[PDB]
């Protein structure tokens, strides 16, 4: 349905990546090494 | 570990009869039944308190760490 | 969006278990919010039990709005709903 | 008294168990490994070479464990208990002799340690071998401890015996609507593979190998393997039976359908389908590639130009297929015990060490190449500093595989988990039963129940009652009492013997006469055919009884499949059996007299031909008598003792043959959880958890098993005075009534000891943890948090700790000069007492602190008790002694158990146990409740009547609360009761508010973390079915995760702080409460390309 903006089919191709908030991918404190440990979504968006 | 002081069911003191029972078994040997009857253990609860006891403290003392 | 007039009503005149439970919950919440009670407490402090006492005396000032699936609704006071 | 063979042949079981203990599979397997398999690995990988510097090599000459040539004694090993205490690995060094060439033509030997070998307890290399309880006292080890496990990093790890289908053996299975597939999983010393074999369609027979692209039709492979006549093909696979001919003719026709074939035409056809070899030796891509394909199609490795052996093997494969297609029920049960094998700890460690040694040699060669690639000054002197440094990898891998249970074998290419488990220390029986435990092969499709049912063929080999509950029900099995596992012995000298005994080789045999005589199979392979199959079997058995061949070789004859089968491989389960010759037993009680006199230990009954081992397959050919009384002169063997069909754990049950079988299985479950005595060094041990009974008693009614396994020396339970009656109403549904004042006098009184381990780890910045502390107040006394801490900063031994106090005042550096406080705080609902603070150092100069927290435990309401017959239940009420009913002598029960538990569970064994225990206490003797035996009920009733009691154990009691006679006689007597590890003090948990998950803002999910109780989809469904909308809202939103979100009315997108931050207006922002889970889900959906826009409407305005 193209009545509203973003109803255009080209918006369905990955062009902008809405990287999630930090609360969505919390970074845990003091695991193994003294340094904080990141998580999967953070690592993947870093690599992207 | 060590012989309980009282029978679990009656409360009769059986902790003062362990050594006498052992001496009845070794010195001037008797059957276990007559050795229990000689000590005054008439009730079968007091009888089992001595008959089924396992003296594990003598085995634990073989590992005494402050010799 | 049209209330059925009181003179005729198709819903049951008896109070359902869900209606009773929800009325007791609402009345008890109101009492727990320091609403005045219309029953003689006799030293009762629990709002739920005060609400049960008012229900037994039929002195709860709430009505039940029963919506029909077609969108209309007929209003039933707690007093007229027979248990 | 004269020895009676009927009732004294049982002594062969103690004779067998003296030299072959219950933990002997692990022991023998590990001894075999360290004694011969290590030499086998070092002789397989004996030399490593480099491309450069050809005038140089490394030779592995010898391998040894724990001994050098310098002195007659072995090296000092830190004893296993010290390894347990200091959290290190009980290991012995691996010493090798190295021949590395010197640049000036010098040849020498050496004794160089290439790593530490984790040594199994009580093996040859273990320091506790042949110790006399005095050296065990000095080493702080329990003489009754099973042994047969490993201590790696201070934890006791056991490599469980592994069940798996027999390799190198043909298995045929049918199926409905799909066809018949039958495989032969063949394993070599370096390559494992399975030659799959299925019927695709039209009754066409195919060979399906992984390396082969498409399943080659059977006539093609048969013609390729030298059998190229296409009549002898049908003769071999079909014989003279008419049905099989037409069953098979289709794939005969196909052989000419493609193109008429010579041998080499079929060989080229096979070779065209080989997949790849990682693009090495590319010049082999010809007809010759099929030679390697057929060489690596099975275990029948061919090193010559004669293909008769593989041809006949594939022909038998085909003929079994054709039999199955003609009619089903010609298949083999994949759950038949004869078709399984038991891998053991020694074999596992053999393959693991072989893999680790290959890695070590590859890395050593890499280092050697890197060193010797230098042009100038290539000094050869001390070329072993690398191996001195490089020895850590073998030790690291060997330790870590045992520690984690995951065994990453690169060479053989699979990943297996759960090879090891922590040895259970709930009870002595728990440890012993974790020994002799078998784990079945995974990837079994647990949705079905084939390998879950109990088989009649496991009689005497696997325990018939020790199978666990819940999820691995039927997957974990236990060894029977009197059992042996065969070991791999050489097959070549038995083939020659078979040829001597009249077997004519298959190369001497023609196709047209193959299915007219019996064919002799060696480990599943047709080595030849023989006339007089029964005479051949008899002569072979006579040779084995006279010791001319190993006692573990099994020979049996199949009549449906006309075959004499001879098995020599290890892993077959077998049990000893008295040989019955000419209708008489061979023991005849003179041997028994010698045996009890001391002469003729169990081995001599084997050397004398009186007793022989039978595996499951030979039991097909045998006819065993259970008793000497029913020996008919057609039977071949006689049971030594029929109670050996139960394992060690199931032998704790008195009169199990009087119980329903589920009761025996449940007691097998609960006996491992019973609280009691652990070991003679239990107070020297420091375990993560330990339950100990203060006053353990040996059962009044015992069995032969419990004294064969020394259960009466460390018992777990007590002989409670039991009245079987309805009482107080608090005993309905398995609930028990416990006597107060029996609990006061110590009945059921146990204790728990918990250890806490901390390490003062040093860091890169020359810094490390310290344990200082114990600050005081202005009056000089310490603060309450340090009330039991001592100046050392470690809890004072003997002092109590309550919740919130510190027993280890550790501090961690802030730049890990300044130390932040990280103390160890006791979080326990009931106080404990410090009873052992161990200050030591790990193997890496790192400080190690261990604190043992002991806590006495009174039996209370809700504590679980059990009675050796699957009759468990919690304490429903604790009542005063005077309220309890009493008999004429004033005897009062410690436990009252409901009569309603007896009729439906049908535990007559429990009643017989009560009566036998009563007669035993009155007679002064412990009674016996052995399976299929024990003290007769008439004898116990006679004892009861002689002492003035009713013959049926039913005494008249008086009521404790009314004083009157009970109108019914009450079953009164002692029953052994075990206190189980599930105490209500460790189960009572309650949370109001507290810790929450960071990501989801919901209550945590652990009792130690103050977790909440999950209200699942099922409880949600129940609350919906009640129609309680507000309760749903309160339980699932208000009391779990309530979030006040900002939602814009214009765009259904969540805002923050009353700001839409998408239209940047703050005008249409609405405030509402939703689950934080819903908020998280919407924010996750916005991370993907989903915009879950919320549309709102007023609840009001109608
Ligand atoms: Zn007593
Ligand atoms: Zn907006």
């Amino acid at each position: 349905d193209a009545t509203v903006p973003s109803g255009r089919p080209e918006t369905y191709i990955w062009r902008y990546l809405p990287a999630p908030p930090v609360c969505i991918r919390p970074s845990v404190m003091m695991q193994d090494s003294p340094a904080s440990n990141e998580d999967d979504l953070t690592v993947k968006l870093t690599e992207i | 570990m060590i012989v309980p002081v009282r029978c679990f069911s009656c409360g009769k003191v059986v902790g003062d009869k362990w050594e006498s029972y052992l001496n009845l078994l070794q010195e001037d040997e008797l059957d276990e039944g007559t050795a229990l009857s000689r000590l005054g253990l008439k009730r079968y609860c007091c009888r089992r308190m001595i008959l089924t006891h396992v003296d594990l403290i003598e085995k634990f003392l073989r590992y005494n760490p402050l010799e | 969006e049209k209330a059925i007039p009181k003179d005729q009503r198709a819903t049951t005149p008896y109070m359902t278990k869900y209606e009773r439970a929800r009325i007791l919950g609402t009345r008890a919440l109101q009492i727990s919010m320091n609403a005045p009670v219309f029953v003689d407490l006799e030293g009762e402090t629990d709002p739920l039990r005060i609400a049960m006492k008012e229900l037994a005396e039929k002195k709860i000032p709430l009505v039940i709005r029963r919506y029909l699936p077609d969108g209309s609704f007929e209003d039933w006071s707690v007093e007229e709903l027979i248990v | 008294d004269e020895i009676n063979t009927a009732q004294d042949k049982w002594h062969l079981l103690p004779a067998f168990l003296k030299v072959k203990g219950l933990v002997k599979q692990h022991l023998d397997s590990f001894n075999y490994f360290v004694d011969t398999d290590l030499k086998k690995i070092i002789k397989a990988n004996q030399l490593i070479l480099s491309d450069v510097d050809p005038e140089f090599y490394l030779k592995y000459v010898d391998i040894r464990v724990g001994k050098k040539s310098s002195s007659s004694t072995k090296d000092y090993l830190t004893p296993p208990h010290e390894c347990r205490l200091r959290d290190m690995t009980y290991s012995a060094p691996i010493y090798v002799d190295i021949e590395y060439t010197r640049g000036r033509n010098i040849i020498m030997h050496k004794d160089v340690e290439i790593g530490r070998m984790p040594i199994m307890l009580r093996s040859n290399k273990c320091i506790l071998y042949d110790a006399d309880e005095s050296k065990m006292a000095k080493l702080n080890e329990c003489p009754l401890d099973p042994g047969g496990y490993f201590i790696v990093n201070g934890t006791e790890k056991v490599i469980l015996v592994q069940e798996q289908l027999s390799k190198n053996r043909i298995i045929v299975e049918a199926d409905e609507k799909k066809g018949i597939v039958q495989a032969s999983v063949t394993s070599s010393t370096h390559e494992r593979k399975s030659k799959t074999y299925v019927i695709t369609k039209n009754g066409k027979i195919y060979l399906k190998h992984n390396s082969i692209a498409e399943e080659i039709p059977i006539a093609i492979v048969l013609k390729a393997c030298g059998i190229l006549s296409d009549l002898e093909i049908m003769q071999l696979v079909c014989g003279n039976d008419s049905s099989y001919q037409d069953i098979f003719a289709v794939n005969l026709e196909e052989s000419s359908k493609l193109d008429i074939y010579t041998q080499q035409q079929a060989l080229e056809y096979i070779g065209a389908k080989v997949k790849t070899m990682r693009r090495q030796k590319l010049t082999i891509l010809q007809e010759g590639i099929e030679a390697i394909a057929t060489t690596v199609i099975a275990h029948l490795t061919v090193e010559a130009l004669d293909f008769r052996e593989k041809a006949l093997y594939i022909a038998m494969m085909t003929r079994r297929v054709v039999m199955a297609m003609y009619n089903p029920k010609m298949i083999d049960d994949r759950d038949y015990v004869g078709n399984k094998r038991l891998e053991l700890a020694g074999q596992l460690i053999s393959l693991l060490f072989e893999d680790l040694f290959k890695k070590f040699n590859n890395d050593f060669k890499l280092s050697i190449d890197k060193v010797l690639k230098k042009p100038n000054r290539a000094m050869e002197y001390d070329a072993l500093l690398s191996i001195n440094v490089h020895s850590n990898n073998i030790t690291s891998g060997l330790n870590r595989a045992i520690s984690t249970g995951n065994w990453s074998l690169k060479r053989f290419k699979m990943e297996r988990a759960g090879v090891t488990h922590v040895l259970s220390r709930l009870s002595y029986i728990s440890a012993l039963g974790m020994m002799t435990r078998i784990s079945s092969q995974f990837e079994k499709s647990r949705k079905v129940s084939g390998p879950r049912a109990l088989q009649p063929s496991q009689f005497g080999m696997l325990c018939t009652a020790d199978t666990p509950e819940g999820e691995a029900c039927g997957l974990v099995k236990n060894l029977a009492l009197m059992t042996h596992i065969t070991t791999d012995d050489e097959e070549e000298p038995i083939k020659k013997l078979c040829y001597v005994l009249g077997v004519e080789d298959i190369t001497l045999i023609d196709s047209a006469s193959l299915h007219l005589n019996y064919g002799v199979y060696l480990n599943g392979t047709l080595i030849g055919s023989i006339r007089f199959p029964t005479k051949f079997v008899t002569q072979f058995r006579h040779l084995r009884r006279t010791g001319k061949v190993s006692e573990f070789i099994s020979i049996y004859s199949n009549s449906h499949q006309m075959a004499v089968h001879i098995a020599t491989d290890g892993g077959r389960i077998c049990r000893p059996l008295i040989i019955v010759s000419d209708g008489q037993s061979r023991v005849k009680d003179i041997h028994l007299r010698k045996l009890l006199d001391g002469e003729l230990d169990f081995d001599d009954f084997l050397k004398l031909g009186l007793v022989e081992y039978l595996d499951v397959n030979e039991e097909n050919d045998s006819y065993i008598a259970l008793y000497e009384k029913d020996i008919v002169p057609s039977m071949t063997h006689l049971e030594i003792e029929p109670f050996t069909i139960l394992g060690a754990v199931a032998g704790l049950i008195p009169y199990p043959h009087h119980n329903q079988s589920p009761r025996n299985t449940y007691q097998c479950a609960m006996g491992k959880q019973a609280i009691g005595a652990i070991a003679y060094n239990q107070f020297k041990r420091i375990d993560t958890l330990l339950y100990l009974m203060t006053y353990p008693q040996q059962p009044m009614v015992k069995t032969k098993t419990i004294e064969l396994i020394d259960y009466d020396k460390l018992p777990a339970g007590q002989n409670a005075t039991v009245a079987v009656m309805s009482y107080s109403g608090y005993d309905i549904e398995d609930a028990l009534v416990l006597n107060k004042s029996s609990i006061d006098r110590g009945f059921g009184r146990c204790e728990t000891r918990r250890k806490t381990t901390t390490v003062l780890k040093r860091y890169a910045n020359h810094t490390q943890d310290i344990i200082g502390g114990m600050r005081v107040d202005e009056n000089g006394d310490p603060i309450w948090q340090h009330q039991s801490l001592g100046p050392d900063g470690l809890g004072e031994v003997g002092m109590k700790v309550q919740s919130g106090q510190i027993y280890i005042n550790k501090s961690v550096p802030t730049n890990s000069t300044q130390y932040r406080e990280a103390p160890v705080i006791y979080r326990g609902p009931e106080p404990s007492h410090i009873d052992q603070v161990m200050m030591s150092v790990s193997d890496n100069d790192q400080a190690l602190i261990k604190v043992l927290l002991r806590q006495n435990r009174r039996p209370e309401l809700g504590d679980k008790f059990s009675s050796r017959h699957g009759q468990k239940g919690v304490c429903g009420i604790i009542v005063k002694q005077e309220d309890m009913p009493f008999n004429d002598q004033g005897i009062v029960p410690d436990i009252i158990m409901n009569p309603h538990g007896f009729p439906s569970r049908m535990t007559v064994g429990k009643m017989i146990e009560l009566i036998s225990g009563k007669a035993g206490v009155l007679n002064g003797t412990l009674e016996y409740g052995t399976c299929f035996g024990g003290s007769k009920l008439e004898d116990m009733s006679k004892i009861l009547v002689d002492q003035g009691f009713n013959y049926s154990g039913k005494d008249m009691l008086y009521s404790g609360i009314t004083g009157e006679c009970l109108q019914a006689y009450i079953f009164f007597g002692p029953i052994y009761y075990q206190k189980l590890k599930h105490m209500v003090l460790d189960k009572m948990h309650a949370r109001a508010r507290g810790p929450r998950a960071v990501l989801t803002r919901q209550p945590t999910e652990g009792r130690s973390r103050d977790g909440g109780l999950r209200l699942g989809e099922m409880e949600r469904d129940c609350v919906i079915a009640y129609g309680a909308s507000q309760l749903l809202l309160e339980r699932l939103m208000i009391s779990s995760d309530a979030f006040e979100v900002d939602v814009c009315d214009k765009c259904g997108l969540m805002g923050y702080s009353g700001w839409c931050t998408t239209c940047k207006s703050a005008e249409n922002i609405i405030k509402m409460t939703i689950p934080y889970a819903a908020k998280l889900l919407f924010q996750e959906l916005l991370s993907m390309n989903i915009a879950p826009r919320l549309r709102l409407e007023d609840i009001f305005q109608q």
